[PDB]
């Protein structure tokens, strides 16, 4: 909140200050050096003629100032890898505690991230398991860092993991946005057909009670 | 608001009434 | 428009942002998404402008008075048993400070008035900064405010793409 | 920040000069007519 | 700021909202929460298709 | 002894200096709470 705003207000109150110093000192037909500058803090501070009328009306201004401060600071109030791009991923032995994630052998996710950083899929082999409740032992055991599987799923078990003390990095940075489909055979006649229930059935709107009583992400903040 | 006239006029009644007893006292 | 001049032959690949519909497929087959991406509102963002000046004047002339009153009626009564008085009602107003019985109550309902005007001061410049004007004009399709085609407020599509479609195809 | 505060800040500032503008020239003039 | 932050944002009351209510979705032996007998609610819960 | 206890509720108005401070401080803690009371009704 006092990134660029700072200056101004620092500004304007070292400006108006000297406006009012100045005057006071003008206003001398105690000392103009010894009580112009405690009146012009005990009129801004809470608790600390001609000179009298404008002191208590810039008083009455501070004390709407800061009371509009202290209603700014209510509304304000209100309210680590990302991805494989970091160098967690590429350069593990830079940090004393080693990095280690799960994977899955004779899958398709190593599969796939073996073609890109081939030095990535070696140091993954020594990590192997061969289960997805493997992984969540492992994370709530605190026996694993992080765990790189199909988004669907991680989402799935992150929303109904116990305490949601499981959470995935921010949304939309899955490397892949693939999908699932349906295993047809080549040359057989359905591509006509399949493709079109499904279109049917996302322009009138047939998934949303699905994916409300079948994903069910427990774990929303706000 | 309404309610705030209210609430900064019951106070005037207690004032009034203190200087009616300090003026009569 | 496109898609006639694809099927007359004067096209042969579409490069370029389609959505994927069951009526462009009965006829034009696609190839797999890029990416999946639905389709949102867009509403001009105004910055409200509104200071609390402007809010209330009747009960600023009122408590002008009625400061002025006080504290004369109280002086005469003081009196009994003007410049300076107006200056230490103004004294009193910045700080409560000072800087036979009468005195005292004055003080005590003088410090209670400050206090409740505050405190309701406060309490409005919260209220009216943390319930100013809102960016949510619409939360989607179920939103009521875009169930009403009122004239007031004039929204449509810029042409008969796959929003008109979805549009078509809805039972209500 | 905004107008909301920089348009009654604005305000606040030239109602302090006039007023002091005023309260100077009132002050001497009641000083000379009470003392003739 | 500390005061009004904890004050409005003190525990609520809100537990639940409905059969859409992602804490009634779970059924974890933390919260304990079962139909009285055999009434209608045991036969609108069997009749769901999720 | 009226005047100081008013001035020490009242947010601008050694046996005795000591509780006078700590009741002072207690009373803007009380009138904080009070504010964000009415704040949460509001
Ligand atoms: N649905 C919401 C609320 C419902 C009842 C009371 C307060 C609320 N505050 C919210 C704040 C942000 C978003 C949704 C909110
Ligand atoms: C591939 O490795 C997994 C280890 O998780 C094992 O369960 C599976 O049987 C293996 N498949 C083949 C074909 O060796």
């Amino acid at each position: 909140f006092s990134a660029s705003v700072w200056v101004m207000m620092f500004v304007m109150l070292l400006i108006v200050s000297a406006i009012a110093v100045f005057v006071f000192e003008y206003f001398s037909p105690s000392f103009t050096i010894g009580k112009a500058i405690w009146l012009l803090w005990g009129l801004v501070f809470n608790n600390s003629t001609t000179s009298k009328i404008m002191v208590s009306v810039w008083a009455f201004f501070a004390v709407i100032f800061l009371a509009s401060y202290t209603a700014n600071l209510a509304a304000f109030m209100i309210q680590q890898v990302t991805g494989l791009s970091d160098k967690k991923f590429q350069r593990p032995h830079d940090y004393s505690p080693p990095f280690r994630f799960g994977t899955v052998p004779n899958g398709s996710t190593e599969r796939n991230i073996r073609n890109n950083y081939p030095y990535m899929h070696q140091y993954m082999t020594k990590f192997n398991q061969k289960g997805v409740e493997d992984a969540l032992v492992s994370l709530k055991t605190g026996k694993l860092d992080a765990f790189i599987y199909d988004a669907a799923v991680l989402n799935y078990k992150a929303g109904r993991d116990e305490g949601c003390k499981l959470v995935t990095i921010g949304s939309g940075y899955i490397f892949a946005t693939t999908g699932y489909g349906i295993a047809l055979q080549k040359g057989s006649p359905w591509k006509r057909q399949i493709d079109l229930a499904l279109l049917q059935f996302v322009g009138d709107g047939e998934m949303e009670e699905l994916e409300t009583c079948w994903l069910t992400g427990i774990c929303h903040n706000e | 608001d309404i309610d705030n006239m209210a609430g900064v006029f019951y106070m005037l009644a207690a004032a009034m009434a203190l200087s009616l007893i300090t003026f009569i006292w | 428009g496109m898609m006639g001049e694809l099927l007359s032959g004067q096209a042969d690949m579409i490069v370029a942002p389609l959505t994927i519909n069951n009526e462009r497929a009965q006829y034009i087959e696609f190839s797999k998404p890029f990416k999946y991406q639905g389709l949102t509102i867009l509403v001009k963002k105004e910055i409200p402008r509104s200071f609390m000046q402007p809010f209330q004047s009747t009960l600023w002339l009122l408590v002008g008075l009625s400061v002025h009153v006080v504290a004369v009626m109280l002086y005469l009564l003081d009196r009994f048993s003007l410049s300076s008085a107006m200056w230490f009602s103004w004294g009193v107003l910045l700080n409560s400070g000072i800087g036979s019985f009468s005195a005292r109550i004055l003080g005590m309902v003088w410090a209670g008035f400050a206090m409740i005007i505050v405190a309701s001061y406060t309490a409005n410049l919260a209220a009216f900064l943390v319930l100013d004007r809102p960016e949510e004009r619409i939360t989607g399709i179920n939103d009521p405010r875009l169930r009403n085609p009122s004239d007031k407020f004039i929204y449509a599509t810029v042409k008969q793409s796959s929003v008109d479609i979805y549009f078509r195809r809805q039972v209500c | 920040t905004f107008e909301n505060m920089a348009g009654v800040f604005m305000l606040v500032a030239g109602g302090i000069v006039a007023g002091i503008f005023l309260i100077f020239i009132e002050i001497a003039y009641k000083r000379h007519k009470d003392a003739r």
